[PDB]
RNA sequence: UAAGGAGCGAAGGAGGGCUAGAUUAUUGAGCAGCGAGAGGUGAAAUUUGAUGACCUGCUUAGGAGUAACAGAGGCGAAAGCGCUAGUCAAGAACGAAUCCGAUGAUCAAGGACGUAGGCUGGAGGAUCGAAGACGAUUAGAGACCGUAGUAGUUCCAGCAGUAAACGAUGCCUACGCUGUUGUGGUUAUGAGCACGGCAGAAGAGAAAUCUAGUAGGGCUUUGGGGAGAGUACGCGCGCAAGCGAUAAAUUUAAAGGAAAUUGACGGAAGAACACCACAAGGAGUGGAGUGUGCGGCUUAAUUUGACUCAACGCGGGACAGC
């Protein structure tokens, strides 16, 4: 299975956004229909290997079936900024942060994701936190950058 | 040194034969050389008869059976654990196999 | 009380995936269809047991709101050259009809057998693995 | 747009059997009967003989296919297309150590319609005898497809479809054979296997 | 809803599943003349009393 | 003549050539129904589908093939031969008071046949598929796997001449133990004759095993420690591809030479066993701060052993001096 990674709002004085590549997440068993009694973190730096020898960044055995599980983060970046920062890739009114490959899974979901904010001025904003989908900041010359109806 | 005084194949008397194609991987083996198998697989499984008692619309049913006569090659037999390796006196003992369900 | 309105069902079972698929007596006008792989995600499913019942659920719905009671299955496996038995998901399909309410009317069995055949694919050696 | 809604049933009718009437068929509905003919004619169906009579239990191995031919209001009425023994039949019949011996024939009825036959038969394996296998001859089957070929020949060229129907009904081929070939060699399993229509003659 | 067959178990055969968690079991019926095959998990004891949810679902290995 | 050839009688066999038919199956087109996926794998991607796939009906067009029955069964000089009828020649075996009378065995030279792949010309072209092209996997894959695709694969008229063309066992003719099971004829119903399979015995052989027992019967082919070499030069056939036949110089103490014995190894198979294994149950560790050991870096010096279980509060290693 592949799932894309999208941020979707409304985005305000914003040059990009950048996306650890991070996700703590539900998955469920292809084979049982069961679901991870954990959420599992998924990084992109975590170096995991198939019973095939194919790269993977996550590696689970399903308690139940005792069958495997493996998710692939594909960074959609464009860009790397300042050689730490994944920037999700702008795609109309929305950015492309990646794409996961589950195999032997589904990803049921995605909890959070650290997001970074570089606005229009050339200001970072790093680890921004959301308040009922809402984020707003204001520079020390009256810039405003914000995210409204953050999903 | 030869191993099998029959050559491990059943053609005496003869030049050719007809070839056959295995079931597992299609690979062509001589009809008298393949492991053969036979099967009588009732349509219905064991685990539904309690049900097709009060589904049925005739007073009694005889469910039906479907038969089959398979081939493999060597490598798949062996593979497949149909037939085993065996010890220089037990390799002479010749008896027939049950069929299949 | 009511007389028994009676449908054809056809069932694909094959080693890949499940095809269901009813039809009037004639077989020319049809009433409903499912796949294994029309409700599972991942393509190692298509043949799933699970997939089977899921998708067969479907149909009986279907199949009630058109008003019928009872049905005659005919089934195969792929036949010609190729593999002829019965795949994985082939009956379940049946015992899942009998959890529903239908009446089931006879079975049969019709995989095209051929008395003898065209060149199988695979080569003199076959698939190595 | 429940297109299902748009269809109107019709009721299936045979004739030379103890039921007339096996179920009903859709089409689309349509505002001139000659398209309706040209929907509905030609369609085929097929039925057991446990369905379409009433009888004993063993009787299930036998199906009956019909053709469509004529509509009357709610009625089709449909004309025999042919005969088939069921898979379950066929292949538990066949045994190893047994012949089998088989036959092709064609004949014409009264009617012009030809019609081609197959048959079989099986060889027996006698009491108070001790061999493991009972083949038959080469010469010996020769004898015997020589003989079913006239039995045939009296008992189905010439006549008309209604008295053919009944003669597949009753299995009066079978049980002529076994008498007949007896002298031959012991035999079991007599039966035709399958009819099939070939021609039609060119009527109005 | 609350239906419920109650039965009494007249013999016991094999240890059963992976890791040899069930026991296969005999059972009668005690209204009816139903005899069935089932398997069963817990200890069990001939001349045991057990509660079914079905008279007819049954293991037919035995 | 229990040497050969000619002939008679009843019968048997996927032996061969020809003529006329057949039940399905795999593809391709037409039309109708339905409205979203199909295919393929250990797991997937190429790929195909709203120009309606897939699946279910009815029509058609082609070119291959004869499933199950079907076997330590049959036939043929070998290579090889499996649907049904009709037709045309010749052969093997058996039964018996038929005819001729040495007509015979083996064979350099010479002649005829020879799976498959290949070549020259015509017919045709369903399925499969060298070459070529992609998709994956890998350090790399040009390969194995998947998608697709051509020569070929079929037929007629020829060329070619090789196979682990092997039961790795030349052809006639002898003398030879028992039990059992086949195939076709014949029978005093007791048995025989031809062609086989199987299991012991006795002899034999380096053994494994036995087409290998006994033996100055006849005739042809053929080997003489490894390598170089079935290669060079000449010659004969072939359209070509090539094939047939066949040396020296040089090097070396043995040869992955034969079979059988004991170990070590394997990515085999089969039985067993165990909360320092698991399954069903308890308490934790892996995350925080601190205590302590190990690697890395720094320093004048941060002294050192040990590394899967079976290195890392271990070296009785809690160092102010010792
Ligand atoms: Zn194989």
């Amino acid at each position: 299975m592949k799932y894309n990674v999208y941020i979707e709002g409304t985005f305000s004085g914003i040059q990009s956004i950048m996306v650890e590549q991070v996700y703590p997440i539900t998955i469920k068993c292809s084979g049982c229909n069961l679901v991870h009694k954990k959420d599992v973190i998924l990084s992109i730096d975590s170096i995991n290997y198939t019973d095939k020898d194919e790269k993977v960044n996550l590696k689970v055995k399903c308690a139940s079936c005792t069958r495997q599980m493996y998710i692939l983060i594909k960074s959609m970046a464009t860009e790397l900024y300042e050689e730490k920062f994944y920037c999700a890739k702008k795609e109309d009114n929305r950015y492309l942060a990646s794409q996961l490959q589950g195999r032997g899974c589904y990803i049921e979901k995605i909890k959070d994701a650290n997001i970074h904010v570089l606005s229009e001025k050339g200001r970072i904003y790093p680890d921004i936190v959301f308040d009922e989908g809402y984020w707003r900041e204001e520079d020390n010359m009256n810039n405003t950058s914000s995210i409204e109806d953050f999903n | 040194t030869k191993k099998r005084s029959n050559n491990g194949r059943s053609k005496k008397n003869r030049g050719h034969t007809r070839c056959v194609r295995c079931e597992h991987c299609s690979a062509m083996v001589p009809n008298d050389k393949a492991i053969k198998k036979f099967v009588v697989r009732s349509v219905i499984d064991a685990a539904s008869l309690d049900d097709l008692k009060i589904a049925t619309i005739y007073e009694e049913y005889e469910v039906p059976k479907s038969y089959y006569k398979l081939n493999y090659c060597v490598s798949c037999a062996v593979h497949i654990k149909l037939v085993r390796v065996r010890s220089r006196w037990e390799r002479k003992i010749r008896k027939e196999q049950r069929v299949s369900a | 009380e009511q007389r028994l309105n009676f449908a054809l069902l056809f069932i694909k079972a094959t080693k890949n995936d499940t095809i269901i698929h009813a039809t009037d007596l004639t077989g020319a006008e049809t009433l409903a269809k499912s796949s294994g792989g029309s409700k599972v995600k991942a393509h190692r499913d298509e043949r799933d047991p699970y997939a089977a019942m899921l998708a067969t659920q479907d149909v009986a719905a279907v199949l009630k709101e058109k008003g019928y009671n009872a049905v005659h299955i005919k089934i195969r496996g792929k036949g010609g050259n190729q593999s002829k038995i019965i795949g994985p998901g082939g009956s379940t399909v049946i015992r899942t009809m009998m959890r529903s309410e239908f009446k089931l009317g006879r079975v049969e069995d019709v995989t095209p057998v051929a008395t003898d055949s065209t060149r199988k694919k695979g080569g003199r050696r076959g698939r190595r693995l | 747009k429940d297109s299902f809604l748009k269809k109107e049933k019709y009721n299936l009718r045979i004739e030379n059997f103890p039921v007339r009437e096996v179920g009903a068929t859709l089409v689309n509905k349509q505002s001139t009967v000659a398209a309706l003919e040209k929907k509905l004619v030609g369609r085929v169906f097929e039925a057991n003989q446990g369905d379409i009579t009433t009888s004993d239990s063993a009787n299930c191995y036998r199906k009956f296919s019909f053709k469509i031919d004529s509509l009357a209001g709610t009625n089709a009425h449909a004309i025999f297309n042919g005969m088939c023994l069921t898979s379950e039949k066929i292949k538990g019949m066949v045994k190893r150590g047994l012949t089998l011996i088989e036959g092709v024939k064609d004949v014409v009825t009264k009617e012009g319609i030809t019609l081609r036959i197959l048959t079989i038969a099986q060889s027996k394996k006698e009491k108070n005898s001790t061999k493991k296998t009972a083949y038959a001859k080469t010469s010996v089957v020769k004898e015997v497809r020589k003989n079913i070929f006239r039995i045939v020949d009296n008992e189905l060229n010439g006549k008309d479809i209604e008295q053919i129907v009944k003669k597949l009904q009753m299995e009066t081929v079978g049980k002529e054979i076994e008498k007949e070939c007896q002298k031959i060699i012991p035999l079991q399993n007599c039966h035709v296997l399958k009819v099939k229509v070939v021609k039609r003659p060119v009527k109005e | 809803s609350e239906e419920v067959y109650i039965g009494e178990v007249l013999q016991t055969l094999e240890k059963t599943g992976p890791g040899g968690g069930l026991t296969m079991c005999q059972v009668q019926l005690k209204d009816q003349k139903r005899t069935l095959y089932r398997a069963i998990m817990g200890p069990i004891a001939v001349g045991d009393l057990v509660a079914l949810l079905d008279c007819e679902r049954e293991h037919r290995r035995g």
